[PDB]
RNA sequence: AAUUAUAUAACUUAUCUAUUAUAUAGUAUAAGUUUGAAAUUUCGGUUGGGGUGACCUCGGAGAAAAUCUCCGAAUGAUUAUAACCUAGACUUACAAGUCAAAGUAAAAAUAUCUUGACCCAGAUA
RNA sequence: CCGCCUGUUUACCAAAAACAUCACCUCUAGCAUUACAAGUAUUAGAGGCACUGCCUGCCCAGUGAUCACUUGUUCCUAGGGACUAUGACGGCAAACGAGGGUCCAACUGU
RNA sequence: GAGCUACCUAAAAACAAUUUUAUGAAUCAACUCGUCUAUGUGGCAAAAUAGUGAGAAGAUUUUUAGGUAGAGGUGAAAAGCCU
């Protein structure tokens, strides 16, 4: 009788195990021992003061220094040490929030540019969502997200992280509807469309118990899910301005759900509605952020944080869209 | 000859209290459940158990025997009970993680060949790491941190 | 393969684990265990081959009931585990023939090798068929083995020198001319048999009873 | 499985003797701890019947009020801190649950938006 | 085909392939005046298991070579001392059987 | 309540003929058992009859008196036996 992460982890070794060779050990160790947490600043109220306190710990933003308007707060190489808990300043907007190094990344590798709209087709509280707030290139932002529970934390978020100003009536705008049908609802409009689409979270199954994708009776749900994470990501791109960018981004490792969901998409995009989309070479963000990540240059499509017991940031995929016409 | 080494690794066995000698037998004879011969194997190959708390050392046997599979004959060749838990522990775990160990299921069969129980323990640390994990020297070092920090959060 | 002295039957597993993974797999691409399915003609070592591997890799013992007469194991029976490395599982079934042999002597080759039972052949339409066949191809050792006096191709003579050399002879009853008689007689059935059961126990030689049909 | 367990076994502190410089011995008993021979009791519900799963209370939407189709809650943040008292009603097997004039008192009207009985234990005054 | 064999059993639907069995194996016990036993480890008790021959897993510090280093284990503080001279598995043997399948001969009102 | 039955203690009995040998060997009575079929099924019988069978100098069978008792006894384990 093995447990929903019993079969988490007893599927991953026949898959994954072939997928890389010889590197899924140490995959292997990373996403059984712990995570390593990037915190990243409101950059509204305390936005030099907890950049002072968290430099005196020897934390140092990773995206800072690669550039020798995110700033996010990284270990050294190697480095356990962990952030002490974020806390409220004295205008009432939090410190920091501490989240995956990793998924900051999408975020940057998004190329926002000032007065551009942004669509989130599947919002999942903070993460992406509110470091998009964080940088100021924003007009009007939207978030989705096909449950109401998430969405309701996430508002928590966006309410304790940006001030009431910026959130202003129109500034953001939050709607619990499914992102398929968003194809439809929308056409042409944003000129980012940041998906994630819902992934089988490989670090997050194997360590939860509650609601893991892995579970047997979730069967039906599991299989189905590259033919959803396609429709998503179909709804997007036609969503996206004519010569607009978006971004696929991927919790987990599945060549068939990272690498063959963008080629599939734009299969059915090419077909189905006559246009075309043109991925966007990522190269030179590879060797940028070599210091403090560890991914495979293997990838045919997209890029690939694998983690790693030095490291640990990960495990994300994220592929950049641009839409030529 | 089994004195003589006792007495030297271990000189209080002869100064120790009634109490401390009977507990650490009766745990071995009592809870391991070894044999009467196997016992004296263990006080003689490994004198140093004299002086651990009886519960202490239960765990180490429980550990192996059941997180681990060894058979008692097996704990009993090796001077397994010589090691220190906090170095069991890294070295078992770090495989147990990588894929390069399983503990046996019921029927005692395991899917992969577990390495000799000498390599897990007995060789230096370079050589583990070298040959057993195939792994760098600074992941380990890495683990090793993160490791006590569970226990700590445990 | 040999089953008893379990010869070339390490290469077996490694061919089929190879084997499967050119194939597809679908509904069981999930499941870590390899179950695959063993079937034949009877008395072809089909019960032997499950514990031959049972031992080779799994190092445990004989599972599946090895009897020399054919139709020993009845029905398709559960799996029986044969490894624990790659977690192979076998699948054991009765011996099946077809519902219509091709040929008459495919049919007298067929129960040569004991696949199917001898009385439904008569055991008489069989033995002869063993000395054309072995004095056709050379083997000529039944000569040594049962002291015969020279090569020949009568079975009437074989097993009538057979038959006293095991000392064995029956009460018969035949049919002259005025009435029925009961006469001593050397056994002819029981020559065929003891023929039968030395030549399937490789004592006889080793034969190749499809040749210039393999060549061609 | 739950609750026990001077069955045996062990230790520990007393009690009672011996001794001894404080001390190591024992022990017609009491109090603990460990071990467990035993003892007592039980086997929720709904699901052609058997694996597993699941589901069991209340709220929101459709069918349209009988079973079916879907989402959420065992709160959450905001805050002006929202008092006491008392007509008439809603709802309702019981139980629990709703709304509220008048009067008085604080202040200088306002709480806005979206749930578990009894017993028994507590905490402070 | 199964069980080594003579034996044993579900009085009253099961006589067997089950049970026992010599042989083999593991575990426990260093001892007297009521069992074991008026005995003393070539003994006694508890339990497993066909025997014989045949086979191969474990395990058997490493490198120099009875010698030195590297290890290992401990302490004193990353330094300093102290110490370390063969198998658990299979494969098969005649004889016997009111056992369970099968064949032929003879025999017959089946 | 062990006059049945299970096991035990003590004191006693029985085993022809034939062949092997020097025997839990062989053929086969007495004796012990209960394989297969038929009859019987309120029957002669609350387990028998008639045939056919297994053992038959042994771990055999039988006799007498004693022992173990229900939270138990006995058990070459059938959860058998204990009127
Ligand atoms: N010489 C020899 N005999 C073999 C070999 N394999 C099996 N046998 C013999 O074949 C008989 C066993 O057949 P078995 O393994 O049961 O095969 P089966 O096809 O499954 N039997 P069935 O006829 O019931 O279908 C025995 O007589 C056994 O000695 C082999 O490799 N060599
Ligand atoms: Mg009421
Ligand atoms: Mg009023
Ligand atoms: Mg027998
Ligand atoms: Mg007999
Ligand atoms: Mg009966
Ligand atoms: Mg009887
Ligand atoms: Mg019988
Ligand atoms: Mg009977
Ligand atoms: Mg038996
Ligand atoms: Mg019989
Ligand atoms: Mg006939
Ligand atoms: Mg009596
Ligand atoms: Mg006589
Ligand atoms: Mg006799
Ligand atoms: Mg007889
Ligand atoms: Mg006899
Ligand atoms: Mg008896
Ligand atoms: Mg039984
Ligand atoms: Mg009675």
């Amino acid at each position: 009788q093995f447990t929903a992460s019993r079969l988490a982890l007893q599927n991953f070794d026949m898959t994954y195990s072939v997928q890389f060779g010889d590197l899924w050990p140490s995959i292997r160790v990373s996403l059984l021992s712990e995570q390593k947490y990037g915190a990243l600043v409101n950059n509204f109220a305390a936005w030099d003061s907890v950049s002072a306190k968290l430099e005196q710990l020897s934390a140092k933003d990773f995206v800072s220094e690669a550039i020798s308007n995110l700033r996010c707060f990284t270990f050294s190489r190697g480095d356990v040490s962990r952030f002490p808990p974020a806390r409220l300043g004295s205008l009432g907007l939090m410190d920091y929030y501490l989240m995956d190094a990793a998924s900051l990344l999408p975020v940057l590798a998004l190329g926002l540019q000032h007065g551009d709209t942004v669509l989130d087709l599947c919002a999942a509280p903070g993460g992406k969502t509110l470091a998009l707030l964080q940088t100021g290139c924003c007009r009007n932002l939207a978030a989705n997200d096909l449950s109401t529970s998430r969405t309701g934390r996430l508002q928590k978020v966006l309410h304790s992280y940006v001030p009431q100003d910026i959130r202003e009536g129109n500034q953001v705008r939050v709607t619990s509807w499914d992102g398929r049908k968003w194809g439809e609802l929308e056409g042409d409009t944003y000129d980012r469309v940041l998906v994630d689409v819902p992934c089988t979270t490989d670090r997050h199954s194997l360590h939860e118990e509650e609601n893991n994708i892995f579970q047997r009776s979730r069967k039906k749900e599991r299989q189905m899910l590259p033919m959803l994470q396609v429709q998503l990501l179909a709804a997007g791109l036609l969503a996206t301005k004519p010569g607009g960018h978006v971004v696929y981004s991927t919790c987990s490792l599945s060549h068939l759900q990272n690498e063959y969901v963008v080629q599939g998409a734009i299969e059915l995009l090419a077909n189905q509605y006559n246009i075309k989309v043109q991925v966007e070479d990522l190269s030179h963000f590879r060797k940028l952020f070599m210091d403090t990540f560890c991914f495979f240059p293997s990838c045919q499509v997209g890029e690939l944080v694998i983690p790693n017991l030095m490291v640990n940031f990960g495990p994300m995929y994220f592929c950049k869209l641009h839409r030529l016409p | 000859g089994k004195l003589k080494r006792v007495l030297s690794v271990c000189p209080e066995v002869f100064t120790m209290h009634q109490r401390d000698i009977d507990r650490v037998v009766k745990v071995l004879r009592e809870k391991c459940l070894f044999t009467a011969q196997h016992i004296t194997d263990v006080l003689h190959r490994c004198p140093t158990v004299l002086q651990e708390d009886p519960n202490e050392l239960e765990y180490k046997f429980q550990y192996a025997y059941f997180r681990m599979g060894l058979t008692h004959l097996d704990i009993v060749r090796t001077n397994f009970l010589q090691y220190s838990i906090t170095k069991i522990k890294q070295r078992h775990i770090y495989l147990e993680r990588l894929g390069r160990y399983q503990t046996p299921d019921k029927k005692g069969q395991t899917q992969i060949p577990n390495p000799s129980l000498r390599n897990i323990l007995r060789v230096s640390e370079a050589e583990f790491l070298a040959r057993t994990a195939c792994s760098s020297v600074e992941e380990f070092q890495v683990f090793k941190k993160l490791l006590d920090q569970e226990e700590e959060e445990e | 393969t040999n089953c008893v002295k379990d010869e070339n039957i390490k290469q077996i597993v490694p061919k089929v684990m190879e084997l499967i993974r050119c194939s597809y797999r679908y509904h069981r691409a999930e499941t870590p265990e390899y179950c695959i399915m063993v079937v034949g003609v009877p008395n072809v070592g089909k019960s032997s081959l499950i514990n031959s591997l049972r031992r080779q890799h799994l190092r445990t013992g004989k599972a599946a009931r090895v009897g020399g007469e054919p139709g020993i194991t009845r029905a398709v029976t559960s799996r029986i585990q044969v490894c624990e490395r790659p977690l192979v599982f076998l699948l054991d079934t009765p011996g099946v023939l077809a519902p219509r042999i091709e040929s008459v002597e495919t049919g007298l080759k067929l129960a040569l090798c004991g696949t199917v039972l001898d009385h439904l052949v008569g055991e008489e339409t069989m033995a002869d068929y063993l000395l054309y066949t072995l004095n056709r191809h050379g083997l000529f050792g039944y000569v040594q083995h049962y002291a015969l006096a020279s090569a020949c191709d009568q079975i009437e003579w074989v097993l009538k020198n057979v038959a006293i050399k095991l000392r064995k002879t029956r009460k018969v009853k035949v049919l002259t001319g005025t009435g029925n008689v009961n006469v001593i007689q050397p056994d002819y059935a029981m020559a065929a048999r003891d023929f039968l059961r030395t030549f399937r126990s490789g004592l006889l030689g080793q034969v190749m009873l499809d040749r210039d049909i393999i060549p061609a």
